[PDB]
Parts: structure tokens; sequence; C-alpha cells
RNA sequence: GAAGACUGGAGUGCAGAAGAGGAGAGUGGAAUUCCACGUGUAGCGGUGAAAUGCGUAGAUAUGUGGAGGAACACCAGUGGCGAAGGCGACUCUCUGGUCUGUAACUGACGCUGAGGCGCGAAAGCGUGGGGAGCAAACAGGAUUAGAUACCCUGGUAGUCCACGCCGUAAACGAUGAGUGCUAAGUGUUAGGGGGUUUCCGCCCCUUAGUGCUGCAGCUAACGCAUUAAGCACUCCGCCUGGGGA
RNA sequence: AAAUUC
């Protein structure tokens, strides 16, 4: 099937750690049974309403190629235990 | 859960027990073991002051870390056990220390699950952290009252407390039975609620199941005689025939407050329960 | 079932080579999702809607297998051992 | 009237493209209904189902 | 046509009747090929044609009526239905309407119609009466 | 009845479409209530009037934050889906059905279906969680000749979740399932096809749903009228004066 | 506001 992730990363992260959790983000699809076709980051964005005490954030986008689906899922666990991603969501294509 | 029991017998009609699906080993540690000794209520100078106690299954006293001052050093839970002396299971954590302790047993705790304590600790149950850096409105658990002291207030099977608001050197609390209070902010405490929350759905069905906890009857005052308690006494079944009732020594036994009236620590409490 | 798991299916029952609807053929996959059924619906008891698909299906089983035990019994009483069923 | 979906050639949506579909926002933050902003009968479910997907990820006000 | 071709057969010509249309189609058979053969013997039909189709052909009736608007069939009733088959006797064969009427048999040498089946003395399944 | 043949019925294959169909887990924002802390003063609330109630231990109001539960504003539409009860926040996992187009394949494999087995709103029951509102019982204030009520201030079971029972209703379209036939007009849902037409847009043909107006026909009348209560065939359930019941 | 019987 085809999916597509969308995360959120507090602007509070100076640019030597935005890049690592790209990477580390990243990691665990390719780790478990997915397949990434690119990873872009459309860049600072304001939010419509504040989601927590911040108004801005960066924003991501990434492709995915995935049969057994347990790499979404490790995903879905890793996200709330972060304190970094404040929203993530998950379509399917 | 609970283990109903079909009904045999008159005794065993209304039993019910639990399971212990919880409780992972059952060989305790012979090095956190000290010996204890019934005492039957009975006084220093060998009388009876608490009555209705005594002469029951003998048990063996397990020590408990109440303090939980090693800070920083990584603790994983080895095991679940039954521990006879308290309403809670407990746990027996072995640091990478080497040392090994045990901790009362909060609810949501599992074999392999890892617990840290002190000022950098997570918020997650088990760790042990100041009501300081606690967050507000957390549930918390294992109380204490006086800097460095231990644990000391909320301590029994599936009972929990909650951190209300911090008014600067104090810390609000709502304790479990409802009585909003005041401590010291650089006091402990352990973030969830306490393990086995079904304790108290258990029916005894048995006198000899009374007994063999240490209990011992317990005789009414109706039935006495006029010597030996202020209702003994009057032919055939009498009432009440007080202006109230009365415990055995005077001292109205229904409504009558009795807390100390000039007590120190009322400009702590907000509210009573 | 997937599209390309009843292609598998079907290729290993068929008389000629392109018969689909033969009462082997025919039954051979729904069989297959009777079974890939069950084991989903022994998990989650409670999806009362969907069991009634389970019951039309072997429903529409059982009137095939008469079908076959009245025009060849022969090749009847050789299906199901191969498909593994009871009577 | 006149759907502009099924008139200027755009058939898909994508929940990124939230200049586009401010389009039918109102200005309190609610959905127009049909019968003012002239969307097709088919179009206003992928719309809809657009619009809420997005308020969720912060690209759009819930209340404005 | 799910249980019984012949009382279909009977309403489809009744239906079309009430609405004064002029021709009417449906699929054939081996039975329904005389029973429409008998009704141009008495001019009910005002012909008859068959078509030959790739599954099994249709039968084509032109309907008949007089001059002053007036219906030549007036009705029709079923006798031997599939869920209760009625035989009949000889001697036992019924007269329509006083003979004005028609019925058909199936006796045991051909669809017939009564006139001649008293007189050729045999009984068969009552197919309809037609009146 | 036996043997053989055929493809329209029925079913599979192939290409597409729509959907509050279902089970499980995770997540979201407004809003009522409560809690903590600022500002500030004597009322807030309520009725046909009034009182009970809450407030000077400082209310109602007002700003900031925390906690818990239940339902999902706009989209929303005699719109969609399901066999009936019923089904609206979002995401993912696991699943059921339906429709259109094709003519590749099987070749009557069909319909109904007593007893039998399942699903079945709300209330109710057992064991156990939870408990924001609302609210049987009940208390207080009112009304009235009386008021066990309607009106007002509170409030327990309940309403919610897991497992197991109950198996009822105006469970209604007060209209059993299946099949064929018998004028039109106009809406709307998902499709296919053609004309006009560079497109867009307009016009026409057709399938399956969903509304309304109306001939032939039916009915006691009201009314039904291609979604028949019209004309026919198969199978199932039920009725035979009212009460007693 | 409520406001019964023949
Ligand atoms: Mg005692
Ligand atoms: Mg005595
Ligand atoms: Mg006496
Ligand atoms: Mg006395
Ligand atoms: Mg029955
Ligand atoms: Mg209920
Ligand atoms: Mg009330
Ligand atoms: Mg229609």
């Amino acid at each position: 099937r085809k999916y597509e992730i969308m995360y959120i990363i507090r602007p509070n992260i100076e640019e030597d750690e935005k890049k690592a959790v790209v990477e580390r983000f990243d990691g665990i699809l390719t780790e478990n049974g997915a397949e990434i076709i690119e990873s872009k980051e459309w860049g600072k964005r304001r939010l419509a309403y504040e989601i927590n005490d911040y108004r801005d954030g960066f924003y991501h986008i990434v492709k995915l190629n995935a049969d057994k689906a347990d790499s979404i899922n490790e995903f879905d666990r890793l996200a709330k235990i972060s304190d970094d991603i404040v929203r993530h969501m998950v379509i399917k294509e | 859960a609970i283990k109903k029991y079909k009904p045999t017998t008159n005794g065993r009609r209304h039993m019910t027990s639990s399971d212990f699906a919880e409780i992972t080993t059952s060989t305790p540690e012979k090095s956190l073991l000290r010996p204890l000794k019934k005492k039957a209520g009975r006084n220093n100078q060998g009388k009876l002051t608490v009555r209705h106690h005594g002469g029951g299954h003998k048990r063996q006293y397990r020590v408990i870390d109440f303090k939980r001052n090693k800070d920083g050093i990584p603790g994983r839970v080895a095991t679940i056990e039954y521990d006879p002396n308290r309403s809670a299971n407990i746990a027996l954590i072995n640091y990478a220390d080497g040392e090994k302790r045990y901790i009362i047993a909060a609810k949501g705790l599992e074999v392999g699950q890892t617990i840290y304590s002190g000022a950098e600790a997570d918020i997650k149950v088990g760790n042990a952290l100041e009501l300081k850096d606690i967050p507000v409105g957390t549930v918390i658990h294992n109380i204490e009252m006086k800097p460095g002291k231990g644990g000391q207030l909320v301590r029994s099977a599936g009972t929990s407390a909650q951190v209300l608001g911090k008014e600067g050197k104090y810390v609000l609390i709502r304790l479990n039975s409802g009585e909003v209070r005041m401590i010291l902010a650089t006091c402990r405490a352990t973030i969830g609620q306490v393990g086995n929350e079904q304790h108290e759905l258990i029916n005894i069905g048995k006198a000899g199941r009374s007994r063999w906890m240490g209990k011992r009857p317990t005789v009414r005052g109706s039935v006495m005689n006029p010597n030996d308690h202020p209702h003994g006494g009057g032919e055939g079944k009498a009432p009440i025939g007080r202006k109230s009732p009365m415990s055995p020594w005077g001292k109205p036994t229904l409504g009558y407050k009795t807390r100390k009236k000039n007590n120190n620590s009322d400009k702590f409490i907000v509210r009573r329960r | 079932l997937t599209q390309e798991r009843k292609n598998e299916i079907i290729a290993e029952y068929r008389v000629h080579d392109t018969d689909t609807g033969s009462p082997e053929v025919q039954i051979a996959v729904l069989t297959a999702e009777i079974n890939s059924l069950n084991e989903h619906v022994r998990v989650h008891k409670k999806d009362h809607h969907s069991y009634r698909g389970l019951m039309k299906m072997v429903g529409h089983r059982r009137n095939l297998l008469t079908y076959l035990r009245k025009k060849d019994v022969q090749r009847y009483r050789e299906l199901i051992k191969r498909l593994g069923l009871r009577r | 009237k006149v759907c502009y979906f099924t008139s200027n050639g755009i058939t898909h949506i994508d929940y990124k493209d939230v200049e586009l579909l401010k389009k039918f926002v109102s200005e309190r933050g609610k959905i127009l209904p049909r019968r003012v902003t002239g969307t097709s009968a088919k179009y206003q479910r992928k719309l809809t189902v657009a619009i809420k997907r997005s308020r969720q990820m912060a690209l759009l006000p819930f209340v404005a | 046509v799910m249980t019984d071709p012949i009382a279909d057969f009977l309403t489809r010509i009744r239906n079309a009747n009430m609405v004064k249309h002029d021709k009417l189609e449906l699929p054939a058979s081996k039975i329904k090929k005389e029973i429409a053969e008998i009704l141009k013997r008495e001019g009910f039909i005002r012909d008859v044609e068959y078509i030959e189709d790739d599954n099994a052909g249709t039968i084509r009736v032109f309907l008949k009526y007089g001059a002053t608007g007036e219906r030549v069939i007036t009705g029709l009733k079923r006798i031997s239905k599939p869920g209760l088959r009625v035989y009949a006797k000889s001697t036992e064969v019924p007269k329509v309407l006083n003979g004005l009427g028609i019925a058909i048999v199936s006796t045991s040498q051909g669809v017939l119609t009564d006139k001649e089946a008293r007189a050729k003395q045999v009984g068969g399944e009552v197919l309809a009466y037609v009146w």
C-alpha cells in the first residue's frame, strides 16, 4: 500500500539538532519493513492556533512503501513518547 | 481478577479470593528478611491495651525502601511478590549498582520496566521526585511529611493522591480521604496509583478465615454485665437506655468529634473530609 | 483475499485452461475465504454484522456441493479429499 | 452556480493546498453550504473531508 | 415466467387488451406455439408471426378489435394451475358461456379445443378458458 | 422418471464507482462543572409574581493554568449505508454487502421455507470500573379548596465502558418474500453511451436507487397508481362479533 | 400564572 507522513517539530530546536531528529525519525521506517522515497521539509510555518505554548513550528513530508505495516505502528509508538514531535498524522495513498 | 468458589459446603458457600494473576515469583530474597513476633495487643507492661488482636499465622517482616534516595542510577523491576504485612503487592528492584531493595508496586508496573529517581527523572510510574519538580495535576502516592524521613502518607492498596497547586514554599495536595492539605515542597512522592486495586472485594466467608489473619472475636456491649460496659444489664433484650451510645469507657461513640481542639497543624489543613 | 492470492488458487483447480465458474473451481476459492474469515472472526467476536457474511458463504458452498453430488458422484467424492472437507 | 472543481479542471485533492481551500471557508471558519458556493454534490464530500483533515493539523483554524 | 409460462401468457394478452394496444411479442415455446394458433382459428387474434432469435426465438401476436371500438377477447381464466392441476373426463368437459366461449385441452392426441374433443371422446388436462 | 443438448434465470471471471455498513486501537477542538492563583464589590440566581438556594471565610463577573466525563457546531441534503433494530470529530489495522460496464467461464446449480439456530431500540438484572451534565425515587420552596403533579433549588439508582442475562415496542410504509406485464410529467443520488462541442457548458439514450403530480385499473371512502393497495403464478404467517382476556 | 362539577 501507499502511505505518507507529515510531522511537526518544535521551533526551539537549533538547526544542529533539527537535522538529527529527521535522521532518527526516518531511521525507524527504513529499519522496519518500509522504504522511504524522500524526506523534504517545508520550513517554518505559522500555526492557525496555539497547539501548545508554541505558536510556530517546522513541517516535514515523507513518502513510504510498506507491506507488513508494522513500521507505521512502531512510528506511532515513538511519536507520543518523544517530546520533539508535537503533531503527526498518517494518510493512506 | 477474583476467583469465586462453587458452593460445596456451607462454609464455602460465599467465600471468594484473589487469584494472584500478577505475582511472578514466590521465593523472597533471603537478605531482606527480618523476624517478627506477634504482640497480640499486649502492652509494654504485659497488659492488654488494644483488643481483638493476636493469634494468627506466623509471618516474617521484609524491609521496604520508603525513601528512594538512590538518585540517578537505573533500577530494573525483577519481580512482583506477595507480602503478608500489607494490602499491596511489592516489587524487587536490582539497580545497576548491584544492590537489591523492595518498593511498593504501583498500578501498571510490570516486570522489565526501568525506574529512575532523583531530580532529573522523567514522569512515569515508579519514578521518585520532589514535589517541587512534580507538574500540577498528576497522581502520586507514597508522600512524605518531613524532608528526608521516608514515604508516609499514601501507601495502602489501590489509593492515590493528586498534586493540586504550588503556593511558594508549600504544595497543596488532595489526600485519599478528601482532605486538602499543605506540605513542604522538598518532600518526595512517587507517580502513579498503588497496585492491588481489587483487595477490597473479597468475602471472608468463614470465621476461621477471619482468625487466620490474627483477629479475635468481638463481643457486643448489650450482652455484657452492668459492671462491664455502660450498656450491659437489663432483663431480656434491652435497648440503649442512655442519652447517647457509649464506648466501654464513657466518651460517647457516635457523632462525637475527638480531634485535639488545640492542635498545631490546623493551619496546614485548608478543608477537612 | 487479495486478487493475486486467488489467481494462485484457481490455477490449481481448473479443468481446462480458462474455466472460472465450474463448481469445483467455484468452491475451491470459497472454502479458502471461509477459512480465512473464521480466523478473522475468532478474534473480534462482537462484529455481528460481518459474521453474517460468513453464513451466506457457507450457505453458498453447501448448495454447490449437492450439485456435484447429483451430477458426478465420482468427481465429488474426489474433490473433498483434495480440498479436505467433510460430508 | 457552476462548480469550480467540475469546471476549472481541478480533479484531485491534496490537504496541503491551504490557499486554494481557503476559498471555501467562511470568515468565522465555518464550512460554506452548497447553495452558496456552487460546488458539485460529489466534490462536496471530497472537500468536506479535505478541510477537516487539514483543520486537525493546524493549517486552518477551528474557530478563527 | 418464474413458475407458469402459460398463466403469464394469458395475462400478457389481457393486460394489452385492457389498454387497447395492437401488437405484443414474447418468448416462444412449443406449447406456446399452437395455443397461439388456436386463437387464430376463431378470430380471437388478427394474425400471428414467428421470429427466430439466438436464445429460442419470440412470437409476435397481432391482436384484433372489431370496428366501433369493441374488444374481441373479453377475458381469460386459467384452470390447471401449477399449485393444483386439474383433469377432466371425456363426458365432463365443460362448455364455456353455453358454447359461446372456448376452452383448451391438452388431450392425448395434441392440444385440442373441446369443440371436437367431446366429438372425439377424449379428455385431459384443461389449460384455460377463453370468453 | 432416465439419457443427452442450450443460455436468458442464477453464479464466477475481468474493469471501475460511491458509501454516518461493522470490530479494535490511537488521537482533536469548542463547551458545561470543579480546582488553584491575580483584579475588584455587594449581590448572583429564579418566577406569572415570590421564596428555597449560593455570597463579607468575600461571591456573580473577569484573566491565566490544571483535572474528569459525555456528545461530536458548520459541512447536512423527503441526501448515503445496512436484512430489521440502527449508523455523523480524525487517523490506522481487520472485515461484510451493493451498483455499472464486458461476454471470458459453469450450464437450471432456482424461489419460498413449518420445526431449529442467530441478530434485536429503550428500560431492567449480576459481577466490576467510572461518574461532567442530565435525572425515576426523595428533601426543601411555591401553586391550589385538596396538589403524592405541572413551576423553582438540590439529588441516589441510571445514563457511559468490559463480560454475562432479559428478547419486548406505534419493533410503522400500521403494506411477507420472489418473478413477469400495464400511458405520462418533473426532481435528486452513483454509473455507462451518443450528439453539439478544441474545452467548459448544453441536448439526447440507458441501468440501479430515492421524492412528488397524475391516466387505464382498483377501493366502502379516504386513497394507491412502474417504489401498485392494478393484471397474474409459487411458497410462508395470520383472521372468523364485543367483553371475559 | 393555574381555575372543578351539571
Ligand atoms: Mg476491634
Ligand atoms: Mg448475660
Ligand atoms: Mg423485654
Ligand atoms: Mg441498658
Ligand atoms: Mg420458525
Ligand atoms: Mg439500557
Ligand atoms: Mg427537577
Ligand atoms: Mg427511479
